[PDB]
């Protein structure tokens, strides 16, 4: 969900639902995940 | 008996995984304003389509 946020340093006091995007039949297990950045 | 022959072999298998591979699915036309049965993508019932 992409929410246009006014100038604030914290999560706003509001409600917003999260719509589904895609489902994938992978049949694998997940235990850890990481982050990726560009420089 | 000594001429070249091309051979193709097809193999299938099952296991604990989603199928994700299936053949053709037939379809019918759409009707309205009549008491008719329907099968709308895995859902079965009877009623009037409007
Ligand atoms: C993932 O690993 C757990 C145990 O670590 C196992 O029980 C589960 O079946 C695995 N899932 C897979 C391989 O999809």
């Amino acid at each position: 969900k992409h929410t246009p946020i006014n100038l604030e340093r914290d999560l706003p006091q509001g409600f917003s639902a999260l719509e589904p995007l895609v489902d994938l039949p992978i049949g694998i297990n997940i235990t850890r995940f990481q982050t990726l950045l560009a420089l | 008996g000594h001429q070249p022959y091309r051979v193709v072999v097809l193999s299938f298998e099952l296991l604990h995984a989603p199928a994700t591979v299936c053949g053709p699915k037939k379809s019918t036309n759409l009707v309205k304003n009549k008491c008719v049965n329907f099968n709308f993508n895995g859902l079965t019932g009877t009623g009037v389509l409007t």
